[PDB]
């Protein structure tokens, strides 16, 4: 039925009123038949019109557009810029302005970019409407505030300081596991100093819950944050004795998780003690075992995880050595074409 | 959801129409009038019967008609209410539902003509002048209304009560209405006679059109009428010229001083005509019979500069004009028949035949115009009579036509109609020439009727 | 540009107003091949074009379509001396 | 609202209304003045015939536009409710004011088989004169409708779309009826314009799906539903009698595939006489004779055609 | 003698009428190529090219300056028709671009500043131009290491011709070099404010200086009190800076100067007071209350001719921080600096004009000095200035000469104006030129509508469109094209459905103003006026009834919620108001009790207001077409003696409609009749009265049996010639008839 309609639809466009633009659009990329012919039409109307349109409309056409077409919802949030600032600025509504910076948040994080006007405000208004947030909250806001290479430290530091791990369920929850490590990862992006507490706190009790790549972003991120930070030292010992971690390494399966464990585990030292083979070795193996040539970010982990290995004379495993120099050789092969 | 307020439209349109017929008329003021009018519409309002006559003689006025809206709802609840109208009212009615083809446009003017007559009785002077002029458009065909009319006119104009424009209406009201009456035109003139000097040219030169167009037989009135327009004579146009020469030639008396002196005008006003009235200023010349050629040459000299946008009936009038008396000029002669035979788009009958029989009188014979009036005279033979079908044929001759497809029709006409084709002793010797050339093998039932 | 321009329909505008629906090389086009313009500016935009074309168009019309309901009694007419095809008549039956 | 809004008291007098009815004037069936004939059978009436068709030459010529004169042969069948009361005697007037409202006519263009022995084997022959014709052509004629408006195509055998245009508007319509044999129908039609556009994009995008014996409509719904297909066998004959008169007849054999009324069902089978009036034969050049010469033509064959047309193909109760 | 008129005009001064004159001075050949073009960038202002001087141009192409080229590329960017489009089609961008850096690069900064303006409302070169430039950009500044130089080359390049790699070699040259001083520091956050970026390491580096210049100006609150000028300059400065960009890293040191300076208002430097003030304007403070003011009251003189504008862009925001001896003061120190040398900068004394006339009638005339300063120098005037002025302008009453140059500029800034502020500027124009209506503003009004009737396909917001319709009817230019227009360009769906209280008044008031109403849209209009009829304020329900009747709709629905509303709204209306409303309702005849019987008393109460008596016969008039009994209670009474009382105000048209009234409804009404004769009385001894109101005072008092002999033997005389036949005689018949009497 879309697909018959959409030749008329593609004719249709330009006198469509964003109300139903927006259900359009959420028809059309729900069941991915979004075109680059209907969303061109559409986000012109939607850009030439934004001197009085219901913000509302604009919001939810740029998350809709941010997944598949990047660069018509930054083109749209550029559009409505200053009037958003000056809803999230001026308004008196708690619960309008969460959604708002929540979304546009989410805008950023997925496009990757942001305008730095915008953010100004969001983080202004976030700092200042600081306790209504749920940890979840705050996690998107800091994200959003990553992956958009845009540094701000008085929010970052003000943010951090007021997370004073009050994560809901405290000492037992699962949600964090998604957040926290978020919140690491940016303050491991930039080099703040005062988050070994945080991380220790955090890691300390989602260690039971952290599980998959999840862990391996966080070991990296702590390994970074051991440069300025060196109280995160007892969260990687945290990360060396996870049951996840351990349950993965009985069965890696996950080429780009192993990679990153790796990559983390080398800058770790943890070659020297007997869980510490324990733990490397089925890594090295599963590697190996699972045929195909390695994926780019693969090749790239594994390859600095090995030099950094044979690099380090510590490692007197000559089995776990020769593990070492095979992985090498068979990347090195694997890469020739 | 949205009705246009139709007595402020009407209002509106008002001052629209004095403007359109004031400042010349420019199309962009008549667009803009009839966009107006289109979308406006009489509903469940109460407009009353004078602002409902306004809506519909200026929409009558900007072109509208039966197919509009408007008009529809403006020429009913003049069937349905009929009270409503008062004898003022009446004439902007009448004059409006005189152009329109509708068939309620008909029943309107007769359900008013129901009234009229009625209070025909009770009018003063300029009510009566105004019906009159309404109810000459129409051609309606309603004597006891004319008369009732006639009555009231006289009974006015008894004590003098019409100043000296409402005779020219009513003059020419009766003359187009085409009713005969000795006491009224009478009156009329005895009027107009009343009001000396008040009568001016512009005036004046209607009046005797008027009456001159009626079929007055007498000699009283086209004696009077003759030292006025000899006074008047001085500071009148070409037209006006023109159109007095045809009034006077159709009154049928021949004045030599007032002639002579019409002559003297219009060699001062030869340089003006544009030969729409060069042919009832030479038709006049050949019906009364005066045949003063100090004036053909100059209108044929005039002739010349407009040639190419002659109509059609002043082809034929002014050729057989040039029939009687006519100096051959040919130089006019052979660009006159080019032009005829460049112009035999929609013609008359008698336009025809007339035009044929004065080419071929003349002798002057030309090739394409004969083959295009040939070609063209299937169509109408249909519609002659035996003396017109005999002139036709002779005309025919002198083309020296043989082709069966134009003969064959006109050859049963004059065999439907051989009876009065052989009574008519004017035309027995043009018989001896037809058969001259179609010899006794064409049409052997006509040779034998002839024979007999 | 096109064929699809006559002189019909940018007289059916005209007598509509509206005459604005027409892009400008429409309004060239019209104005260079019925107009008989020598060269219509190609810098020129919408609004001169279209005053362009209402003046060509009110010179052209040269005659009067309103049939006047008044009695001028200045007017010398000595030119005087039904099926039911054109049209359907409304009221009828 | 702000501003001076308590000086509104000044407004110049010169200011008339000005209303804009855009979307009026234009359209298919309102572009051309129109004129219907219902001349009946048993002279005179080729009179009514010349007048009529010369004002609406005349009209086509002064609008700018070109048109053909059509004329054929088939049976009209008028709606039961054109009368009233039951009264079987009416006003020749009043009758074509009643058809010129609402058209309550049924048109059906067709002749009896066996009818060819007139035509092209006797005086006829001659009548129809050279036949120039390439032989049957097989040819599918196609109607669709637009948004607006409708198009008519003609699509060869085997090929893409060979013919699209607008739709006929005719001006003159007469229903020159006859007692026993079949009626006779006049025309003079003219093609309104057709965007470019229109007919490059109906070229591009194929209309059919003729694969095998069998068809089907392929035409994307984005453009129109496809609501008449008829197979067509055409042939053609021209005369040139030293006036540049084209008078073409031409014999098609339609058998209708793609139907939406119970109308137009069976096979049919109809002659047709043509001519060709551009922009320039109103003026000067006469353009009367051509109506005549036809009328006189199309009543030759009716008459010719008179017995077999009520034989045991179809029936005239005409009394 | 053209090269004076291209400086003038590049200093930015207005060209006066003589001017323009005296350069024509037959622009004929024998001249260089660069005389030619510096003249068609004189005449590229000045209406459209000669034809003449576009093929002297054109055909010239012998060799051209780089002062040639940028007066060819002004004269492309300014002119709207586009005539040298064609000759820039074959060198577009100069494509003989082979000149070297050999010209000095000030003249290419000049090429680069020239490109700044907008384009007029095939493009290929703009890459190739622009990508060259900035090659040579980046070689000619890396032979160099002058930070004020570095960052005013990357100011006049910061226009879109550098991919971010200019400015950010730029900032890490700049950070470099590590001796960062207070100045350069300064220079260095101009820069990079201007080209709104932000560099990390650049403002990491430029923290500790700004750092300890604050703690500095910190410390002079008691300790460090000697006080060093340039010290508190320069911390102004950065607060200024600051105010502008909001940087998220120098917020620290602007929040702790705020602090400081608030809760210690003792003895700070004036030239502190309004950089602060801008501070305070960000980040939403109410601290700017008992600072400027309380501590700056009418010793403001003390501020540098620099900190002025500072204080000119504080007052012209948040007109709440302005008063009018503030205004008064401000603008008397304006023409006090305005008449010595290194006067200021056009901009804030425009700014200080529009302060003066945001006020209205509190202070007196503006000074002729300020204005007649503002009109030259008219070219250097900004965007929103223009803006300003043009919606300042119809604020305070007896301004006629910075209105006259005001509206004449506009066909000149055109193409220089976003729509928005296109149609702030003609709206804001739509009071004063309205008022004057003369003929110089036909001109201007006519090329307006050609030109944003061309462009009409970029107006895409309802607001806009109908406040330029509300400006272009408050002129007395009514076209059909400017209105046919943009009723359809107003009736798009994403253009329609944004209209709220507001584009729909204005839009009905600018349709109800000039007649050209349109069936659907208006049927659109009222439907969504009938929608959300409760929430219309005053001085909408006037603003629609007084033009929804203005073009006769009877819409039952509308009016009926419309009257009812304003019977509602009956205070808020003036009394001009109300007279209109009772006129507009009463025009089509529209009957409505409640209204009429609600606001009636209101007029009757504040009779005294009215100019003089005509008004009260309008009132009752039009209160009359109502069908509403003027025969009713008392409040008609009141009206009616107070006309009686002051009866010598009535002119003929007046007493002409008091007839009809007074005979129509039958109103005994003796003292009124008796006034109305004795006015038509003294109206004939003045020699200005008209047949028709004789005719129709004798009728009415014949009608209501009063003699009043004063009136009859002087008014029928007159009052006969409108109602006598004059049936026409003949000199012989009067001679008969002289004969028989």
């Amino acid at each position: 039925i879309v697909g018959i309609l959409l030749p008329r639809l593609r004719e249709v466009a330009p006198e469509l009123i964003a109300r139903e633009a927006v259900h359009i659009l959420r028809l059309l990329c729900s069941i991915q038949m979004a075109d680059a012919q209907l969303v061109k039409v559409v986000t012109e109307t939607v850009v030439a019109t934004a001197a009085d349109v219901p913000l509302r409309d604009a919001r939810q056409c740029a998350f809709i557009l941010s997944e598949t077409f990047p660069e018509e919802a930054q083109r749209i949030l550029g559009a409505v810029e200053h009037r958003l600032c000056d809803d999230i600025d001026m308004n008196a509504d708690a619960n309008e302005v969460k959604t708002t910076i929540l979304d546009v948040c989410r805008v950023v994080s997925a496009t990757c970019k942001g305008p730095r006007r915008l953010l100004n405000s969001v983080a202004r208004r976030s700092m200042e409407l600081l306790p209504q947030l749920t940890p979840l909250d705050v996690a998107f806001v800091l994200k959003a505030f990553h992956l958009s290479s845009y540094r701000h430290l008085r929010l970052l530091r003000v943010l951090s300081s007021s997370l004073a791990a009050s994560f809901p369920t405290s000492n037992v929850t699962k949600e964090h596991g998604l957040a926290a490590s978020i919140v690491v990862q940016s303050l491991a992006h930039f080099y703040l100093s005062g988050c070994e507490e945080v991380v220790v706190t955090l890691v300390n009790a989602s260690v039971n819950v952290l599980e998959g790549l999840n862990l391996a972003l966080t070991l990296l991120a702590c390994v970074r944050l051991r440069c300025v930070s060196p109280g995160v030292d007892p969260a990687v010992d945290a990360l060396c004795s996870g049951a996840p971690m351990r349950r993965y390494v009985h069965n890696a399966h996950s080429m780009q998780v192993t990679s990153r464990i790796l990559y983390g585990l080398a800058h770790a030292g943890r070659c020297r003690s007997d869980e510490e083979v324990a733990i490397v070795l089925p890594l090295l193996k599963s590697v190996v075992r699972t045929p195909g040539a390695l994926r780019d970010d693969c090749r790239g982990f594994l390859l600095d995880a090995v030099t950094a290995l044979g690099a380090d004379g510590e490692c007197s495993n000559d089995a776990l050595q020769e593990q070492v120099r095979k992985v090498y050789e068979r990347l090195s092969q694997d890469g020739g074409k | 959801v949205s009705h246009l307020s139709a007595r402020n439209i009407a209002t509106e349109a008002l001052q629209m129409k004095k403007l359109h017929q004031e400042r010349g008329g420019n199309p962009m003021l008549a667009q803009q009038a009839r966009r107006v009018l289109f979308a406006t519409s009489i509903a469940g309002q109460n407009l009353d019967a004078r602002s409902v006559a306004l809506l519909l003689n200026t929409a009558v006025y900007f072109g509208m008609e039966s197919d509009a809206k408007l008009v529809r709802e403006c020429i009913d609840y003049c069937l349905k209410n009929d009270k409503l109208i008062t004898v003022d009212v009446l004439p902007i009615v009448v004059t409006a539902c005189a152009t329109l083809k509708s068939r309620d446009a008909r029943e309107v003017i007769e359900m008013q003509a129901q009234k009229a007559a009625r209070n025909a009785k009770f009018l003063d002077a300029k009510d009566v002048t105004n019906i009159i002029s309404a109810f000459s458009k129409t051609g309606i065909n309603h004597e006891k209304l004319f008369a009732f009319l006639s009555r009231r006119v006289q009974t006015l104009a008894r004590v003098g009560e019409f100043e000296a424009a409402h005779l020219v209406i009513l003059a020419n009201a009766f003359s187009r209405l085409r009713y005969r009456d000795k006491f009224l035109f009478g009156a009329i003139a005895r009027r107009a006679m009343s009001l000396r000097e008040r009568v001016t040219v512009n005036e004046l030169v209607p009046l005797i059109v008027a009456f001159s167009k009626i079929g007055l037989k007498d000699p009283k009135l086209s004696k009077r009428f003759a030292t006025k327009a000899m006074e008047y004579v001085d500071q009148m146009n070409a037209e006006q010229v023109a159109s007095m020469f045809m009034a006077f030639a159709y009154f049928g008396i021949r004045y030599d001083q007032l002639f002579g002196v019409l002559t003297n005008r219009a060699v001062e006003l030869i340089d003006e005509f544009n030969a729409q009235y060069i042919s009832t200023t030479l038709n006049a010349f050949q019906r009364i019979g005066i045949n003063n050629p100090e004036l053909f040459d100059n209108l044929a000299e005039r002739a010349l500069a407009v040639v190419q946008d002659h109509d059609a009936r002043d082809i034929s009038k002014t050729v057989t004009a040039l029939a009687h008396f006519g100096l051959k000029d040919e130089e006019l002669f052979k660009r006159l028949a080019s032009h005829a035979a460049s112009i035999a788009d929609q013609f008359d009958a008698m336009g025809l035949v007339n035009t044929a029989h004065a080419f071929a009188r003349t002798n002057f014979l030309q090739q394409d115009m004969a083959v295009a009036l040939s070609e063209r005279s299937v169509y109408v033979c249909r519609l002659l009579d035996a003396g017109e079908t005999r002139r036709l044929l002779w005309a025919l001759a002198k083309f020296q036509v043989r082709d069966p497809k134009i003969l064959t029709p006109v050859f049963n006409r004059c065999l439907a109609l051989h009876y009065d084709f052989f009574a008519d002793p004017t035309g027995s010797e043009e018989i001896e020439e037809i058969f001259d050339f179609y010899g006794p093998n064409f049409c052997p039932p006509l040779y034998q009727l002839y024979i007999s | 540009d096109f064929s699809h321009i006559t002189r019909n329909t940018v007289w059916g505008l005209w007598n509509e107003g509206n005459l604005f629906s027409l892009s400008v090389p429409e309004l060239a086009f019209f104005l260079q091949e019925h107009c008989r313009v020598a060269n219509v500016d190609p810098r020129a935009k919408k609004s001169a074009l279209v005053r362009q074309v209402e003046e060509i168009l009110s010179a052209e019309q040269q005659a009067s379509a309103t049939v006047p309901q008044e009695d001028n009694p200045h007017a010398i007419v000595v030119t005087d001396y039904e099926y039911g095809d054109w049209g359907a008549e409304p009221g009828f039956e | 609202g702000y501003g001076r809004w308590n000086q509104a008291s000044v407004m110049q007098p010169e200011t008339l209304l000005d209303l804009s009815q855009a979307g009026f004037y234009e359209g298919a069936a309102n572009m051309v003045p129109k004129a219907f004939q219902l001349l009946v059978s048993d002279v005179a009436i080729r009179s009514r015939y010349s007048k009529v068709l010369q004002w609406c030459c005349l009209n086509m010529s002064n609008l700018q536009m070109d048109g053909e004169l059509y004329v054929d042969f088939g049976k009209l069948l008028l709606k039961p409710s054109v009368m009233r009361k039951n009264r079987r005697i009416v006003s020749s007037y009043t009758l074509q004011q009643r058809l010129q409202v609402n058209h309550p006519y049924t048109w059906v263009p067709t002749l009896p088989e066996s009818c060819l022995s007139k035509i092209q084997e006797q005086f006829l022959q001659p009548e129809g004169f050279a036949p120039i014709g390439k032989g049957v052509q097989l040819t599918y004629s196609g109607t669709i409708k637009r948004s607006k408006d409708q198009l008519h195509v003609d699509l060869d055998n085997k090929g893409k779309v060979l013919a699209v245009n607008s739709a006929w508007v005719n001006l003159q319509t007469a229903w020159c009826t006859h007692a026993k044999g079949p009626d006779v129908r006049l025309l003079l039609r003219s093609r309104p314009p057709i965007r470019r556009q229109d007919v490059e994009l109906f070229a591009s995008t194929p209309i059919i799906k003729l694969a095998d014996d069998d068809v089907a409509d392929v035409l994307p719904p984005e453009h129109g539903q496809l609501v008449y297909l008829s197979e067509d066998e055409t042939r053609l004959f021209e005369r040139v009698s030293d006036r540049g008169v084209t008078i073409t007849v031409r014999e098609v054999k339609r058998q209708p595939l793609i139907i939406l009324r119970d109308e137009e069902e069976d096979p049919r089978v109809e002659y047709s006489l043509s001519a060709h009036i551009p922009a320039n034969a109103a003026k000067a050049t006469d353009v009367r004779a051509v109506g005549l010469t036809a009328f006189e033509l199309a009543g030759r064959l009716a008459g010719l055609v008179a017995e077999d047309f009520v034989r045991e193909y179809g029936c005239e109760a005409k009394l | 003698t053209t090269s004076r008129a291209y400086s003038m005009l590049l200093l930015g001064q207005r060209l006066s009428e003589d001017i323009m004159f005296d350069v024509v001075q037959e622009q004929s050949e024998t001249i260089p190529v660069d005389v030619a073009a510096q003249a068609a960038c004189l005449f590229a202002e000045k209406g459209d090219i000669p034809e003449g001087v576009i093929l002297r141009l054109s055909a010239e192409l012998e060799h051209i300056s780089p002062q040639g080229v940028t007066a060819f590329v002004r004269a492309a960017r300014r002119d709207s028709s586009g005539a040298l489009l064609p000759h820039y089609a074959a060198v577009l961008n100069r494509f003989t671009e082979r000149d070297l850096c050999d010209t000095p690069l000030e003249t290419l900064l000049q090429m680069c500043e020239v490109f700044a303006l907008p384009a007029p409302r095939i493009n290929e070169s703009q890459s190739k131009f622009q990508k060259a430039l900035i090659v040579r950009l980046f070689s000619v500044i890396q032979g160099s290491r002058d930070v004020p130089f570095l960052c005013k080359v990357a100011k006049a390049v910061r226009a879109f011709d550098a991919n971010d790699e200019l400015i950010q070699f730029v900032c890490s040259s700049i950070c470099a070099q590590g001796a960062l001083s207070e100045c350069e520091a300064l220079i260095a956050f101009d820069m990079i404010r201007c080209c709104d970026f932000v560099y990390e390491p650049l403002l990491d580096a430029m923290e500790p200086v700004f750092r300890r210049l604050v703690e500095s100006v910190s410390a002079m609150l008691e300790g460090k009190s000697t006080i060093n000028d340039v010290e508190v300059r320069r911390c102004a400065c950065f607060a200024t800076l600051q105010s502008e960009f909001d940087c998220p890293d120098f917020e620290t040191l602007a929040s702790l100067l705020v602090h400081t300076v608030e809760k210690n208002v003792t003895g700070c430097p004036v030239e502190l007071i309004p950089s602060v003030g801008l501070l305070c304007v960000r980040t939403r403070r109410t601290s700017a209350l008992y600072i400027v003011g309380n501590k700056l009251e009418g010793n403001m003189q003390q501020l540098s001719d620099d900190a002025i504008g500072e204080l000119a862009r504080l007052l012209v925001g948040t007109e709440n921080l302005a008063t009018k001896e503030l205004a008064v003061e401000f603008q008397s120190v304006v023409v006090s600096r305005l008449l010595r040398q290194q006067s200021l900068p056009p901009d804030v004394v425009a700014l200080s004009a529009v302060v003066w006339l945001r006020q209205g009638d509190k202070v007196g005339t503006i000074d002729e000095r300020s204005v007649d300063y503002i009109i030259k120098w008219m070219y250097a005037i900004g965007s929103s200035v223009y803006t300003d002025l043009c919606l300042a302008v119809h604020l305070s009453a007896s301004v006629e000469s910075l209105s006259n140059a005001l509206i004449d500029d506009l066909p000149r800034r055109l193409e220089l104006l976003t729509t928005n502020e296109m149609a702030n500027a003609i709206f804001g124009l739509g009071e004063v030129s309205d008022m004057g209506a003369r003929l110089s503003h036909q001109l201007v009004a006519e090329r307006c509508s050609d030109y944003v009737v061309d462009h009409s396909q970029e107006f895409w917001s309802g607001k806009v469109i109908a406040r330029l319709l509300y400006g272009f009817s408050r002129m007395h230019c009514t076209k059909r094209s400017l209105y046919n227009v943009f009723a359809t360009r107003l009736a798009h769906r994403p253009v329609f459905s944004l209209l709220d209280q507001e584009a729909i008044s204005f839009a009905i008031a600018a349709f109800g103003r000039v007649k050209y109403l349109d069936k659907k849209l208006f049927d659109r209009f009222t439907r969504w006026i009938l929608d959300h009829s409760k929430d219309l304020n005053a001085a909408e329900l006037l603003l629609t009834i007084r033009g929804v009747s203005r073009v006769m709709l009877l819409n039952d629905q509308l009016y009926d919620d419309l009257g009812s509303k304003a019977a509602e709204k009956v205070k808020e209306f003036p009394i001009e108001s109300q007279c209109v409303l009772l006129s507009s309702f009463g025009s089509l005849g529209v009957e409505h009790e409640r209204l009429a019987s609600r606001m009636v008393s209101s007029i009757a109460e504040n009779r005294e207001e009215l100019t003089d008596a005509t008004k009260a016969v309008d009132v009752i008039t039009s209160l009359w077409s109502m069908n509403y009994d003027v025969e009713d209670d008392k409040h008609v009474a009141q009206l009616a003696d107070w006309v009686v009382q002051r009866a010598e105000e009535l002119t003929d048209e007046s007493i002409g409609k008091l007839c009809l009234v007074l005979s129509d409804t039958n109103w005994r009404h003796v003292p009124l009749v008796r006034a109305i004769a004795e006015q038509s009385v003294r109206l004939q001894g003045q020699q200005s009265i008209s047949p028709k109101c004789c005719r129709e005072v004798l009728d009415v008092l014949g009608t209501f049996m009063i003699h009043h002999q004063g009136a009859r033997e002087n008014l029928s005389a007159l009052g006969r010639s409108i109602s006598k036949e004059r049936i026409q005689l003949s000199e012989e018949e009067e001679q008969h008839l002289q004969l028989l009497l």
